[PDB]
This record gives C-alpha cells, structure tokens and sequence, in this order.
C-alpha cells in the first residue's frame, strides 16, 4: 500500500 | 540500560 | 530531560487470551502503568507521550484517506500525571480493528519531531507494545529507519513472547522488527526486544 511520509522525513 | 529502564 | 513515546497496540487481537493467560493488552498495560507511576512518584523530568494504533477512532495529525488510519494520540508530549495513570489504568480499552504499526511508528516520530522543536532534550525514545498480529505495509521502510538514525530516536519493542503457536502475520512481524532493530544497532539492537514479563521484572528494582 502506498504511503505518504511527512515532508520533514524527506530532507 | 536504556529506554524505559533508563 | 528525555522524551518518550509509548506506542501501544490496542488492536482486536490484543484482547485475545490463550489458556486463560492474561491478554497482551493487559500485559502491556501493566508495563506502561508501572513505568508511568515510577516516573510520576520519582519527580522525573522526562516528558511522556502516548500513541494508540488499532483504535476504532482515528485522531492524529497525519490522518488522511487510507493513510495512518485507526491511529490516535492519547497523550501529547508532556510530564506524566495522575490523570494519565487513571486514563491508562481504566479508560484506554482495546479496539475492534488492526492498524499498521509502521504507520504508528511514523506518527510517534512526527509527534516527537513536531513537539520537540527548540526545546532541549537529551534523549528521544519510542517504546512499542504489541503482539505483532496486525498486517502492515513496508513502503518506504528504509526512509523510516534513516530518519530514526538522523533524528537520534532510539527504539524498543515489548512483546508477549520471546523470538521463537504464533500466527503467520505474527511471524512476519517478528522478522520485520528484528530487521529494523538490527539495522539500528546490530546485535545490541536485537537485545532491545523484550517480553512484557521480563520488562515488568526489570521495572521493579530501584
């Protein structure tokens, strides 16, 4: 299943 | 020791 | 001061008993209760948060359509109090569903990252209580681990069994947990997976 992480976890 | 036992 | 998030599984299966044994929901509760009151009566400066996954209600910041469902924030990051003890002791009840524990882990990581800005904390920790009998998606797992390392968030798991009558999903959860913990600290990381019985014993000495 697709998951959308918070933006801060993508820095 | 660490965590809850900290 | 340290920040600790108690990530408790409150899924349907947590209420299942075997041979008259205490349900893991009760076992996890006893561990959480013993830890909390130990922090309260000790005047500890550590702030505690409580996240629940498996609740019939969804109440978290990241909740969206098919995203972080059945995950509820019971207590935000702050000092533990007698109200929290009453809540954990008699208010928190098990749910009828099974939530993704990795979604719960993310919520706990987001709760710390958002509610720890500026404030100086010596340690960030997340303690997970679960029987691992809930399905979960592994999407972007490597990102979750990297953020745990980048954010210096240690991790602990507390289970109703040792790593050895388990269900298929439970066996799948074991491997995922061991995979996560080994990537974080190797052998020392594997030793951070305890049983409710063992943890209760350690929390009764000084």
């Amino acid at each position: 299943r697709k998951r959308i992480l918070p933006t801060w976890m993508l820095a | 020791a660490k965590g809850l036992f900290m | 001061k340290s920040a600790v998030v108690l990530c408790m599984d409150v899924g349907l299966a947590m209420s299942h008993s075997n041979q008259g044994k205490e349900s893991p929901f009760e076992q996890a509760k006893k561990v959480m209760m013993l830890f909390l009151q130990r922090q309260v009566f000790a005047e500890s400066k550590d702030e505690i948060a409580v996240v629940l996954y498996g609740t019939d209600t969804t109440d978290n910041a990241l909740a969206r359509e098919d995203q972080y469902e059945n995950i509820s924030v019971h207590r935000h990051l702050m000092l533990p109090d007698f109200d929290l003890l009453e809540q954990i002791e008699n208010v928190v009840e098990p749910g009828s569903v099974q939530a993704d524990f990795l979604d719960a882990l993310i919520v706990s990581m987001d709760l710390l990252q958002k509610e720890t800005l500026g404030k100086k904390y010596t340690r960030l920790h997340i303690a997970v209580f679960s029987d691992l009998s809930s399905p979960f998606s592994v999407d972007q797992l490597e990102v979750i681990i990297a953020n745990l390392k980048k954010a210096e968030i240690t991790l602990q798991f507390f289970l109703p069994f040792s790593v050895d009558g388990l269900s298929d999903q439970q066996k799948e959860g074991i491997e995922m947990v061991r995979k996560i913990m080994f990537s974080l600290d190797g052998e020392e990381g594997l030793s951070e997976v305890f049983t409710f019985r063992d943890a209760l014993e350690r929390l009764s000495i000084f």
